[PDB]
């Protein structure tokens, strides 16, 4: 994966 | 006319230096969201660029 297709962080 | 900027909803610290550190109420212009959902953006805090996580930031009304 590159960089913008990174898995997103949990929200709060 | 004119651009949408981008508010950070939440405070983040990131884990490498590609993504932008940044906290709740940060403004931010959007370079590129076509890639996936980290956006290059710019920040009107700082003046650094860097990835955000999308699921962090609303469009500014």
């Amino acid at each position: 994966v590159s960089l913008a297709r990174r898995p997103l962080p949990p929200l709060p | 006319g004119g651009v949408t900027l981008f508010v950070a909803l939440y405070d983040y610290e990131a884990r490498t230096e590609d993504d932008l550190s940044f906290h709740k109420g940060e403004k931010f212009q959007i370079v590129n969201n076509t890639e996936g959902d980290w956006w290059l953006a710019h920040s009107l805090t700082t003046g650094e660029t860097g990835y955000i996580p999308s699921n962090y930031v609303a469009p500014v009304d």
